[PDB]
């Protein structure tokens, strides 16, 4: 049996920053989801469109594993219909999103006493994002009416999360994996057992 | 048609022990999680213990750690709960319940075993 | 620790509607699924609503519900109360900090 590499997605040593979230395609494999919905390691596990008791035996053309690191307090923004700094400028899910949002506390992996500033998020943008878009430009953001000229009310659009082991839970890092599912006119390639 | 049949309750002295069990029929244990849910007289429900399909992993409410042990025999279609060092706090009816997946619903409940201290 | 709370006493005349809330505390109710149970006095609780807003076969369509992320709360509503709908209703959700959390329970009369 050719099993889908959910292990590799969830056990990755490094996750992308939310401003530049990663995407991996899962196809032409057997998707065993029993390893995801039967564990207590996740703090968040919520599916939209398809029930966890049904997706286990449904066939799809693609499963997209989108992954990133955000603050625990911002986990609630990773949902259809949501708004906020992450939902609007970093990672937008469509109102008709089908798939599962899975997240867990990674305070023992992604934070340091001296401050782990290697995880960035977009703080400013001229407008919000299209669902599943990605914007990794670093063009200086002009907040006011004064031209930035590439360099007051002009900001480097990204900011770091000061992730530290002593932060309270809402300020601890969370690893988020969003499995977006779709069925196209194309023949399905990803079936469960 | 599924049924959960509890037994092994009754009175128990403070500081003692009793083994509760819950026989099942109509379904296979290999496909379900089993849980115990406690209901003190006149109060709402609270969760006590959880065992997964293979018996390889167990969870408990923190308030019973070191006092309760959950186990299951897939061949005998019987769930067990061994509870030691009971206190007055522990008087309750104990329901066993079937859960399809960990974070999902408890879609079938037994009638409940009365345990008093 | 994450916990759910509920109104103790809820009631309304038959034929009218009722809302039974469940609010989160020191955690997000919307991060997991919310279940609702109905326990008639004298017997075991059964599922009425599960996975936020749906219901198992055997449950009439007068029982519905939703989760309001912005209020960190969830609720079920009953329309067209029947005198049959006399029970203690409970909300339930899962957390990693504390595995299964049941709400206090709402005593509903008609
Ligand atoms: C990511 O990698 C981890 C391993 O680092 C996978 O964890 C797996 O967790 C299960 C449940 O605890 C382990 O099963 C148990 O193993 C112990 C022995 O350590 C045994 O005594 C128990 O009876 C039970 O069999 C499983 O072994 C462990 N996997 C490995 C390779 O150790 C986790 O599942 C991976 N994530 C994903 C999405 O695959």
């Amino acid at each position: 049996t050719n099993l889908c590499p959910f292990g590799e997605v969830f056990n990755a040593t490094r996750f992308a920053s939310v401003y530049a979230w990663n995407r991996k395609r899962i196809s032409n494999c057997v998707a065993d989801y029993s390893v995801l919905y039967n564990s207590a390691s996740f703090s968040t596990f919520k599916c939209y469109g398809v029930s966890p008791t049904k997706l286990n035996d449904l066939c799809f053309t693609n499963v997209y594993a989108d992954s990133f690191v955000i603050r625990g307090d911002e986990v609630r923004q990773i949902a259809p219909g949501q708004t906020g700094k992450i939902a609007d400028y970093n990672y937008k899910l469509p109102d008709d999103f089908t798939g599962c949002v899975i997240a867990w506390n990674s305070n023992n992996l992604d934070s340091k006493v001296g401050g782990n500033y290697n995880y960035l998020y977009r703080l400013f943008r001229k407008s919000n994002l299209k669902p599943f878009e990605r914007d990794i430009s670093t063009e200086i953001y002009q907040a006011g009416s004064t031209p930035c000229n590439g360099v007051f009310n002009c900001y480097f659009p990204l900011q770091s999360y000061g992730f530290q082991p002593t932060n309270g839970v809402g300020y601890q890092p969370y690893r988020v994996v969003v499995l977006s599912f779709e069925l196209l006119h194309a023949p399905a390639t990803v079936c469960g057992p | 048609e599924v049924q959960l049949v509890e037994s092994g309750g009754g009175l128990v002295q403070p500081g003692g022990s009793l083994r509760l069990s819950c026989a099942a029929s109509g379904f296979t244990f290999s496909s379900y999680w089993m849980n115990w849910v406690r209901q003190a007289p006149g109060k709402g429900l609270e969760w006590v213990a959880n065992i997964k399909q293979d018996g390889s992993e167990k969870y408990y409410v923190d308030s019973v750690k070191g006092r309760f042990t959950i186990s299951r025999d897939n061949a005998k279609n019987s769930l067990f709960l061994q509870m030691n060092s009971l206190r007055a706090e522990d008087t309750a009816v104990y329901y066993c319940a079937r859960v399809w997946w960990l974070r999902g619903s408890f879609d079938y409940w037994g009638q409940g075993t009365l345990v008093t201290v | 620790n994450f916990m759910l709370t509920q109104p103790h006493s809820v009631s309304e005349s038959p034929g009218k509607t009722v809302t039974i809330s469940c609010t989160g505390s020191s955690g997000s109710i919307a991060s997991n699924y919310v279940q609702w149970y109905q326990q008639r006095p004298g017997s075991a609780p059964t599922t009425v609503i599960y996975e936020d807003n749906q219901r198992p076969s055997g449950v009439p369509d007068r029982f519905s519900g939703s989760i309001d992320s912005s209020s960190n709360s969830a609720s079920l509503t009953i329309s067209g109360l029947k005198t049959e709908d006399e029970a203690d209703y409970y909300c339930q959700s899962y957390d990693s900090s504390n595995h299964v959390v049941f709400g206090g329970g709402t005593k509903l009369t008609v």
